[PDB]
């Protein structure tokens, strides 16, 4: 059964020319993509949004879901860290620059609406007991130097 | 105080956790060593044992440097 | 999972709304190439702090989370970094490098102001993901202190001085083309 | 430098796994 | 049958209060400091102000007088150990030489009470009541369960008869282990 496409270009809600995916409803501009593709160069066959991509991937299990998001933040072992946050970009969906609402109550010479627009109103650990060590040893040497600075005052 | 260590309560519900920084985490001392239990490696081990004995001395050390010269001053003083 | 949030000083939000009004109502774009880029802010970063850590851990942790914004500046930048206008800036390099023989990594061109965009981003980015209470408040608390350090120094890459200089003064208009096809022409 | 010649040596020399397990608990809880 | 989900800590509280009266031969130290009654005082008058609607607050007055009443009833017959009925005998003589009854709730702490909670399923389901009833029941009980859980910090500390004080248990005398257990 086909559905309905949605007139508007999610990534900033706006129409146009665009286009839609063949699984999902809503559609987006020919250079909202990431890479940016040209109006001509379309895809060979069907192309689907990041939303069924991850569907056919998945195969709709959770536990394919925490097996590859798992063997990922073992990927990155380096960068654990920002894991988390790294995984989820290769499956969303791009939108335009909107910083929340958390910010902007500061001041109330701004305006803007629904337009979005805006008006004027391992060698590791040897390096890092390297880094430790030298420090350190700067460190007592001022502090030697600072006991030396109460002592020259002394000298008054 | 008292016990850093829990009970082995098994039937399958003991669940793991694998925190996602690996040189701060806390968490008990109720860690399973991997190659509420945490689940933490080798690595982090040896991170927060050398950074806790580091970080140690060179406080310790400060405060007596801060005293030592505190006395000085309060010696000259007289 | 928690609501977290970070304390981000006021002035820098000045400098936000005051980069998004300078490229919405006359549009002026950032140049590309910027002064030095993004990696070389968080070189100079990494290379002012790592001097005056002493435990190991805490400089393994600069290091981790310096790389890590590093990447995840690099990949985010077409999706949710800059604004419906720079499309076209993005994908006509884009389709440069792709004719240069090798693919672009955003590093190599952007500067400190997409930064900012990245760390105001950062808050809600985290609290829509599953990490724990410890682990997100270090990494709140990582990102607060390095936009402190970048309040240390807004003098040497955010305060454009010579602003009549349109090579000193980042922000360049654009022709007709982009008022053409940003609004839809 | 010498750090990680101290816990290779403290690895070679327990010489088990489950003791060096236990080992490495043990300077987990201190 | 009948189901109660009771929290996995207090689940170990109970087997720890299980090894101390079992081989460990320690009792409790009574008159405890937190008596059933303030723990049911404080909930109730906790909770009272949570929620508006009056019949909650029947309800809730309801459950806790009546728990009041069956651990008075329930105390002796049911909820001790082997080892801690010469300590009932006890209480109960230096109670009756001042005249005065026995009554539980002001001297027992709240393990014992615990205790009457874990085995309610069974004392429910040996009974004929309705289902409503018998759910109700259930549903009032794991809502105490984790307002007892919130406060666990503060009921049951760990603090070693044998090295400074004041523990919630007590070491017994080999006089006291001969007449309780062996006789
Ligand atoms: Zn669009
Ligand atoms: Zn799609």
């Amino acid at each position: 059964i086909d559905f309905e496409n949605e007139d508007f270009c999610s990534a900033c809600n706006q129409s146009g020319s665009f286009l839609c995916c063949d699984t999902c409803p809503k559609s987006f501009h020919f250079l909202c993509l990431d890479p940016p593709i040209d109006p001509n160069n379309l895809p060979k066959g069907d192309w689907h949004c990041n939303e069924c991509k991850f569907k056919i991937f998945i195969n709709n299990s959770m536990a394919t879901l925490k097996k590859i998001e798992s063997n990922f933040i073992k990927q990155n072992n380096n960068v654990k860290i920002f894991a988390k946050l790294l995984f989820n970009i290769d499956s969303h969906n791009p939108k335009q620059f909107q910083l929340p609402n958390y910010i902007k109550e500061t001041f109330p010479a701004v305006k803007t609406g629904s337009r979005g627009q805006y008006s004027d109103e391992d060698e590791n650990s040897i390096k890092y007991d390297f880094f430790d060590k030298i420090y350190k040893s700067k460190m007592v040497q001022k502090r030697k130097l600072f006991q030396f600075q109460e002592s020259l005052i002394d000298k008054l | 105080k008292v016990w850093k260590k829990q009970r082995l309560i098994n039937k399958k519900n003991q669940l793991y956790y694998e925190p996602l920084q690996k040189i701060g985490y806390q968490n008990n001392g109720n860690i399973q060593i991997i190659p509420k239990i945490t689940q933490i490696d080798e690595n982090s081990i040896k991170y927060d044992f050398f950074d806790k004995i580091y970080k140690s001395k060179m406080v310790q050390k400060r405060k007596l440097f801060q005293f030592q010269e505190s006395l000085i001053d309060k010696l000259v003083s007289n | 999972t928690p609501k977290i949030s970070l304390q981000i000083p006021i002035k820098l939000k000045s400098v936000l709304v005051d980069d998004w009004e300078y490229v919405t109502k006359d549009k002026k774009i950032c140049r590309l190439p910027a002064d030095v880029t993004v990696e070389m802010v968080l070189n100079k970063y990494e290379h002012e702090v790592s001097q005056e850590l002493e435990s190991p851990g805490s400089q393994s942790q600069l290091s981790e989370y310096c790389a890590g914004l590093k990447l995840y500046f690099d990949k985010c930048l077409g999706n949710m970094l800059l604004y419906r206008l720079e499309r076209l800036q993005y994908d006509e390099l884009l389709k440069k490098s792709s004719k240069d023989q090798k693919p672009l990594v955003p590093i190599r061109i952007y500067g400190a102001i997409h930064l900012l965009r990245l760390i105001s981003v950062l808050p809600e980015l985290i609290s829509s993901t599953t990490m724990d209470l410890q682990s997100c408040q270090l990494l709140i608390k990582q990102t607060e202190d390095f936009l402190v350090w970048l309040l240390m120094h807004v003098d040497e890459y955010f305060n454009d001085k010579d602003p009549n200089r349109s090579d000193d003064a980042l922000y360049v208009n654009t022709s007709s083309q982009y008022e053409g096809v940003a609004l839809g022409m | 430098n010498e750090e990680v010649t101290f816990f290779e040596k403290a690895k070679r020399y327990i010489g088990n796994k489950h003791l060096y397990t236990e080992f490495l608990k043990i300077l987990n809880l201190y």
